[PDB]
C-alpha cells in the first residue's frame, strides 16, 4: 500500500498546525507517526484503517501524522521510529502513552476501546456485567467487602496492567471477599484466591498470582502472546500439531495436566503448520506431533524420544505421542531426573578421517577425558578461515593418531551444535583442554600453522606429546 | 502454512526448484542440444554465430561444445540424482568420444575456464568421491578428467604472453583484459594441478594471478582493465563490480582452499582497500583507483555475489547491508538491472536483466550464515517470479529492459548452472554439501570444488616442473527470538534504503502490482516482531567525507574495544564525518540535545591561531571510518606513534576540522 490512509476512510489526517487542537477538541486520539517510505508502516495501514472504521463507531478518533511533511511535530513528540502508535487522552498533548499490542486490527480496537474505559469498571450486578458483553482478556474481579489498603494495591495494580487484563470492581457489603480470575476460554470457571488476606494485598504477591494464573489453560502458543508466558517464568510445555483433528484429540489430557501441574509449569498448544522452525529452536527435529518442554529460566529443553530422519522418511504413518509418554516425561522433568536435550547432530559413529567429528551431544564427555588430551576447534561451515584450517588439522589428527595415541583431536560445528561452558566469540576457535583430573582448557591464539599448534600441545599439554618430532619421524619415512 | 517455513513446505519448494531445473535441461536436451544453448521464447537453438566472427559477444561464450549440458553437470551432482547425473556424463563422453575438445572457436579464456573445465573438475570430483551420493565408481573412468585436461591444455597458451598475462581470447582448436579474466583461471587451474599432479598450470595461472595483484595501484586498488604487453591500465575505475569480483573471489577462495598464506594476505590487503574506498553504507560504490574518488554514479549487478564472499570472510553485517540493497532493487524492477544510477525513467544506463545469478548467491550465502527465515522468503519470491515472469516455452528468459519489461530470447548457461543450484540449495537444507562435506569451496560458476587430502598429499610431495577470524551472530541480532525473523524485527535501516535512494528507485509499469518481497503480508503477519518491527528516522544533519592521506602504512585490522584503535594511520583514510546541529535528527535517529554542545573547547593548543577564532554553532562527529560503521556512541583513537592545514588538537584530545572539535575522533 501507501502508508496513507485513504481520503473516503475514516482516519483523520493531522499536520503540524491542526493536530494540537484536534487534540484538544477530541478525548481520545491514537495518533500514527508514519513515514510514506518505509514498509513496516505500509503493513500498519490497511489494518489502521479498518481499526478506525470499526472504532468510528464508538467515537474513537484515529489520526495519522506523516513525519516527512510535520517534521517539527514529530520531533516535539520525541518519536523514536516508525510507525509510533501514541494515545493521547484527556485533550492532553503532552501526555502521550505508548500502544504495545501487536498491529492487527483486532487488536488496536481491543486496545483503544480499553483506553476509553477507565481503568477499573464498577458494576452493580457481576453476572450482568459478565453476559452483558464478551471479553478477550481474563477479567479480575474483587467482589465483596473490600480492605482499603488491598482496594489501594487492586487500583495500583490495574493502572500497571491496564493493558494485560481488565479489571472489575463489584463491592457488596454482606458477601465476603472474593477475588476471582475469569479466563476467556471457560468463562464459566473462576480461578477463585485460597491463599490468606493479608499477603494478597502486597503488590508482589498479586502480581505473582496474576501472572501465574492469569494463563489460558492450554492455549494456543503464539509470538504474541509469548510474553505472557515469559513473564510467569514457569516452564513452557509445547504441543505441535499439525491438523485441528490432532490438536482435539491431544486437548483432554494436555488440559488435565495444565489443570493438574497449575503454578509449576504452563502447557501450550503451538500449530506446527504455521510454527514448524520453532520446533528446530526447542532442539527437537521437525516430526510432528511433538511434545517439548522448555525451561526459560535455565535454557534447557526437554522432549519425548525423536525418530531418525532415515526412520521418519521410510516411515509414511502419522506419528502418534503416548499419553503414558507425555504424563512420564513431565513427571520427571517435575522432579528434575530428566535429562535436558542439547542441541546437536546425529552422533558421528563412523569416523572415516582422524579428526574426530564432535557433536553436542558427546562433547563435553569427550572434552572431559582425562585420559587424553583433546583439542576441539569450534567452527562454523559457512566461515572460510574454517575450511582454510581443516587440512592442517586433518594432517595433524593424523600425524597424532599413529604417535602415542594419547592426544585426541577434534572438531565441533557450532552453528548446528551448542556447547554449554565455552565461550566462543568467533570462528574458528582452537581449544586444548590438558589431560589430568583438574586442568583448565587453555585457548589458542597463536597462527594455527602445523609447527605452531604441534608446539602449542606439547607446551600446554598435560601429557607433554611432541608432536612436531613425530611429524619429522614420518615425515623421513 | 503459507510462509512457515517448515521443513516439509521448504521440501516442496526444493522439489518445484528441481522440477524447473529438469524442465529447463530437458528442453535443452531436446531442442538446443547438440548445440550450445536452446532460445527459451522461440524454442530453437542459439547455435554459435559461426557466420560472423565479430560478435565477440556470442561467439565468445560459445564455442559450440554443448556448454549448457557440461554446465548443468555439477548442477545435476548436486541434485544428488544418480541415474541423472549418469546420463549426463555418458552424454558428454558421446559427444566427445575422442576424449578432446577440437572445436574451431575462438573463445574467451576466463568464462571458458570457469564454465567448462569447472563444471569437468567439479563434476570428476562427484563422480570419484565414494562419499557423494552421486558416486560413479565402476562406470567413470576419468573421461570428466581427461576432457578439463584437454581443454586446460589447449586455453594455456593464452599465457605464453611477454608478461606472463593471458591474451583475452584464443582459439582452441589452434588485446584488452580484465583483471578477472587474468588472474581468475588460477584456481581452477590450481584445482587441476592437484587432480592431475602436473604443477604446470598451478605455476602459470598463479604467475599470472601475482603479476595482476602486483599492478595494483598505491591504494591497493586495482584498475579493471590492463593490457597484458604494455601493462597498461585503460580505465582508472575500480570496485567489486563486473570484470573485477571474479579476482577477489578467487584471492579469497583460492586462500581458503589451497591453504596459501599468500593468497590471503592478498585478500586482507584489497578486502581493506575496498573497504577503506570503495564502502559505502549501502553498497561498494565504484571509484578511481588512483585517488579513490567516486567515478560513475551506477552500481553494476554483478557486485551482488560480494555479500556471499563476505558472508565467507567473516563480515556478516557488511554482507547484510550489501544484500539489502539489492533485495530493495529487485522490489523496485522485479529484477536486478545490468547497472543502477543511486544518483540522479533513463536512470539505468544497461537495464537488462539476463538472470543473474550473484543476488541468489548471495540470498542463499546469508540464509546460511544467519539461518534467518527472512532469505527464505526472498527465494520463495525469487522461485515465484521464476515461475510466472521467467520461465517460457522452452526455458526461462529474463528481460531484455525492465523499464518496459520485455524478455530476451535466450538462456545463458549461468542460469541452469547457478540459478536454479543456488535456488535448490537455499531450499535443500539437508544437502550434503553443507550437512556433510562442511569444507566444499563454490567456484565463480557455483561449480563445487574440494581437494581430497590424499590429493593434496600427493602433489605436495611430487612436484616437478592475529589470523583471521568470522563474526559469530550479525549485531543487529538481539538475544535468541524463536517467533519473528530478527532482519525484519531488528534491523532498524532495513527501508532506509527506500528514503535515500527513493528518486532512484521508480517502479516501471509492470511493476505497479508486484509488493516488497519483505512486505508479503503472509511472510510480514509471521516473521515481524510488532515490539521491534519498527523504523528508524533519517538523518537530517550534513554528512560529508574527508580524506586524511597520512604517512605510514594502513593497519588492516584496527582493533575494537565500542571504540575503534588505529595505531597506525598512514595512507588514505575515508572518514565519514557527521555536522552536529541543535535541534536535528542525527545518524543514529536521536535528537541532538544542548547537553551535546555543552563543555566544548574549540581552543587549539598545539596552534595560536585557533585560540583567537575560537574566542557553539554546529559540532562534528564521525560516523564511519575506512568504511567501518562506528556503533552508536562510538568513539575513536589514533595512536600518536598535524602539518595538514585546518587540523588541530584540543584539551580534551579532540582533532579539529575547521577549528570545530570532532566529539567522538580523539589522538592519543
Ligand atoms: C457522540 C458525539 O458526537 N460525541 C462528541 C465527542 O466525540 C466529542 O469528543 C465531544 C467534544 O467535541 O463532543 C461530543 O458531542
Ligand atoms: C471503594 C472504591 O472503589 N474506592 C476507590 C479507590 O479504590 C480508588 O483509589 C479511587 C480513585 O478512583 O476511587 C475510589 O472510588
Ligand atoms: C559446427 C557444428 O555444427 N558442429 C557440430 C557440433 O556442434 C555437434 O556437437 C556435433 C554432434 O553431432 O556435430 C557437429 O557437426
Ligand atoms: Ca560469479
Amino acid at each position: 500500500q501507501e502508508a496513507v490512509a485513504p481520503e473516503d476512510s475514516a482516519v483523520v489526517k493531522l499536520a503540524t498546525d491542526s493536530f494540537n487542537e484536534y487534540i484538544q477538541s477530541h478525548d481520545l486520539v491514537l495518533a500514527e507517526f508514519f513515514a510514506p517510505w518505509c514498509g513496516h508502516c505500509k503493513n500498519m495501514a490497511p489494518e489502521y484503517v479498518k481499526a478506525a472504521e470499526t472504532l468510528v463507531e464508538k467515537n474513537i478518533t484515529l489520526a495519522q501524522i506523516d513525519c516527512t511533511e510535520n517534521q517539527d511535530l514529530c520531533m516535539e513528540h520525541n518519536i523514536p521510529g516508525f510507525p509510533s502508535l501514541k494515545i493521547f487522552k484527556n485533550s492532553d498533548v503532552n501526555n502521550s502513552i505508548d500502544y504495545e499490542g501487536p498491529r492487527t486490527a483486532e487488536a488496536i480496537v481491543q486496545f483503544m476501546i480499553k483506553q476509553s474505559q477507565p481503568a477499573v469498571a464498577v458494576v452493580a450486578d457481576l453476572p450482568a456485567y459478565l453476559a452483558n458483553e464478551t471479553f478477550v482478556t481474563p477479567v479480575i474481579v474483587q467482589s465483596g467487602k473490600i480492605d482499603a489498603d488491598f482496594n489501594a494495591t487492586f487500583y495500583s495494580m490495574a493502572n500497571k496492567h491496564f493493558n494485560d487484563y481488565d479489571f472489575v470492581s463489584a463491592e457488596n457489603a454482606d458477601d465476603d471477599f472474593k477475588l476471582s480470575i475469569y479466563l476467556p476460554s471457560a468463562m464459566d470457571e473462576p480461578v477463585v484466591y485460597n491463599g490468606k488476606k493479608a499477603d494478597i494485598a502486597d503488590a508482589d504477591v498479586f502480581e505473582k498470582w496474576l501472572q501465574v494464573e492469569a494463563l489460558p489453560y492450554f492455549g494456543e502458543i503464539d509470538g504474541s502472546v509469548f510474553a505472557q508466558y515469559v513473564e510467569s517464568g514457569l516452564p513452557l510445555g509445547y504441543l505441535f500439531y499439525n491438523d485441528e483433528e490432532e490438536l482435539e484429540e491431544y486437548k483432554p489430557l494436555f488440559t488435565e495436566l495444565a489443570k493438574k501441574n497449575r503454578g509449576l509449569m504452563n502447557f501450550v498448544s503451538i500449530d506446527a503448520r504455521k510454527f514448524g522452525r520453532h520446533a528446530g529452536n526447542l532442539n527437537m527435529k521437525e516430526q510432528f506431533p511433538l511434545f517439548a518442554i522448555h525451561d526459560m529460566t535455565e535454557d534447557l529443553k526437554y522432549g519425548l524420544p525423536q525418530l531418525s530422519e532415515e526412520a521418519f522418511d521410510e516411515l509414511s504413518d502419522k506419528i502418534v505421542l503416548e499419553s503414558k509418554a507425555i504424563e512420564s516425561l513431565v513427571k520427571d522433568f517435575l522432579k528434575g531426573d530428566a535429562s535436558p536435550i542439547v542441541k546437536s547432530q546425529e552422533i558421528f559413529e563412523n569416523q572415516d578421517s582422524s579428526v574426530f567429528q564432535l557433536v553436542g551431544k558427546n562433547h563435553d564427555e569427550i572434552v572431559n577425558d582425562p585420559k587424553k588430551d583433546v583439542l576441539v576447534l569450534y567452527y562454523a561451515p559457512w566461515c572460510g578461515h574454517c575450511k582454510r584450517l581443516a587440512p592442517t588439522y586433518q594432517e595433524l589428527a593424523d600425524t597424532y593418531a599413529n604417535a602415542t595415541s594419547d592426544v585426541l583431536i577434534a572438531k565441533l560445528d557450532h552453528t548446528e551444535n551448542d556447547v554449554r561452558g565455552v565461550v566462543i566469540e568467533g570462528y574458528p576457535t582452537i581449544v586444548l583442554y590438558p589431560g589430568g583430573k583438574k586442568s583448565e582448557s587453555v585457548v589458542y591464539q597463536g597462527s594455527r600453522s602445523l609447527d605452531s599448534l604441534f608446539d602449542f600441545i606439547k607446551e600446554n599439554g598435560h601429557f607433554d606429546v611432541d608432536g612436531k618430532a613425530l611429524y619429522e619421524e614420518a615425515q623421513e619415512k | 502454512d503459507a510462509y512457515s517455513f517448515t521443513s516439509k513446505e521448504l521440501k516442496a519448494y526444493k522439489q518445484e526448484v528441481k522440477e524447473l531445473f529438469y524442465f529447463g535441461f530437458d528442453n535443452y536436451l531436446e531442442h538446443g542440444y547438440p548445440y550450445d544453448e536452446v532460445k527459451p521464447i522461440s524454442c530453437v537453438p542459439k547455435k554459435r554465430n559461426f557466420e560472423d566472427p565479430t560478435d565477440q559477444g556470442t561467439n565468445d561464450i560459445l564455442g559450440n561444445f554443448t556448454i549448457t549440458l557440461i554446465d548443468s553437470l555439477t548442477t545435476i551432482a548436486i541434485l544428488e540424482d544418480r541415474p541423472q547425473f549418469l546420463k549426463a556424463v555418458r552424454l558428454v563422453e558421446r559427444t566427445f568420444p575422442d576424449g578432446n575438445f577440437d572445436i574451431d572457436s575462438t573463445i574467451q579464456v576466463f568464462e571458458i575456464t570457469i564454465r567448462v573445465i569447472g563444471s569437468l573438475l567439479s563434476s570428476h570430483l562427484y563422480a570419484t568421491d565414494p562419499t557423494k551420493a552421486v558416486y560413479l565408481g565402476d562406470d567413470y573412468d576419468g573421461s570428466l578428467l581427461r576432457l578439463a585436461q584437454n581443454m586446460a591444455d589447449r586455453l594455456l597458451p593464452a599465457y605464453l604472453t611477454s608478461t606472463g598475462l593471458p591474451m583475452p581470447r584464443r582459439n582452441i582448436k589452434r588485446t584488452e583484459n580484465n583483471v578477472a579474466a587474468m588472474a581468475s583461471p588460477m584456481f581452477e587451474f590450481t584445482i587441476l594441478s592437484y587432480l592431475t599432479g602436473d604443477p604446470k598450470y598451478e605455476k602459470v595461472t598463479r604467475y599470472a594471478f601475482d603479476k595482476t595483484w602486483s599492478l595494483r595501484t598505491g591504494l591497493d586498488l586495482l584498475p579493471m582493465s590492463f593490457h597484458p604487453e604494455k601493462l597498461t591500465p585503460y580505465t582508472p575505475m575500480t570496485g567489486i563490480g563486473a570484470s573485477i569480483d571474479s579476482l577477489f573471489e578467487y584471492a579469497l577462495k583460492g586462500a581458503i582452499l589451497f591453504d596459501d598464506s599468500e593468497l590471503m594476505e592478498v585478500w586482507n590487503v584489497a578486502y581493506e582497500a575496498l573497504k577503506t574506498n570503495c564502502k559505502n553504507d549501502w553498497f561498494f560504490a565504484n571509484v578511481m583507483a588512483d585517488t579513490g574518488h567516486l567515478f560513475v554514479p551506477w552500481i553494476d549487478s554483478l557486485s551482488a555475489f560480494f555479500s556471499g564472499l563476505q558472508v565467507l570472510a567473516g563480515d556478516l553485517d557488511d554482507a547484510i547491508a550489501n544484500h539489502l540493497m539489492f533485495l530493495k532493487m529487485w522490489n523496485t524492477f522485479g529484477g536486478i538491472p545490468e547497472r543502477w544510477n543511486f544518483s540522479p525513467d533513463n536512470i539505468l544506463p544497461l537495464e537488462w536483466y539476463p538472470l543473474r545469478p550473484e543476488f541468489f548467491e548471495s540470498t542463499y550465502f546469508l540464509y546460511r550464515a544467519t539461518k534467518d527465515p527472512f532469505y527464505l522468503n526472498i527465494g520463495v519470491h525469487l522461485l515465484k517470479d521464476l515461475k510466472q515472469r521467467f520461465k517460457s516455452n522452452c526455458g526461462f528468459a529474463g528481460f531484455q529492459n525492465v523499464i518496459t519489461g520485455e524478455l530476451q530470447d535466450r538462456m545463458e548457461t549461468f542460469v541452469l548452472s547457478e540459478t536454479l543450484k543456488y535456488l535448490y540449495l537455499l531450499f535443500d537444507e539437508e544437502n550434503e554439501l553443507h550437512n556433510s562435506a562442511s569444507d566444499v569451496i563454490f567456484s565463480t560458476e557455483a561449480h563445487p570444488m574440494w581437494l581430497p587430502q590424499e590429493v593434496r598429499s600427493n602433489y605436495k610431495r611430487n612436484a616437478k616442473f592475529l589470523p583471521g577470524t568470522c563474526s559469530i551472530k550479525p549485531h543487529h541480532v538481539i538475544g535468541d527470538e524463536f517467533w519473528y525473523s530478527p532482519m525484519l524485527s531488528n534491523f532498524d535501516r532495513l527501508f532506509e534504503i527506500d528514503s535515500r535512494f527513493a528518486a532512484t528507485l521508480i517502479k516501471p509499469s509492470h511493476m505497479h502490482n508486484y509488493n516488497a518481497i519483505e512486505l508479503e503480508p503472509g511472510f510480514y503477519n509471521r516473521w515481524s516482531n510488532p515490539q521491534f518491527s519498527t523504523c528508524l528516522i533519517p538523518p537530517t544533519t550534513e554528512i560529508f567525507e574527508l580524506l586524511f592521506d597520512l604517512p605510514g602504512y594502513h593497519q588492516l585490522n584496527p582493533l575494537m574495544l565500542k571504540t575503534i584503535t588505529f595505531e597506525t594511520f598512514g595512507g588514505r583514510s575515508r572518514l565519514k564525518i557527521e555536522k552536529l546541529q541543535i535541534y536535528q535528527i542525527d545518524y543514529y535517529g536521536d535528537l541532538i540535545t544542548a547537553s551535546t554542545f555543552q563543555d566544548v573547547s574549540r581552543k587549539d593548543i598545539f596552534s595560536n591561531a585557533c585560540d583567537a577564532v575560537a574566542s557553539p554553532t554546529y559540532l562534528y562527529r564521525v560516523v564511519a571510518i575506512n568504511g567501518r560503521i562506528l556503533p552508536r556512541h562510538g568513539s575513536v583513537q589514533i595512536k600518536k606513534h598535524f602539518k595538514m592545514d585546518g587540523i588541530g588538537i584540543n584539551d580534551h584530545s579532540q582533532l579539529m576540522l575547521e577549528c570545530t572539535p570532532i566529539i567522538n575522533l580523539f589522538i592519543v
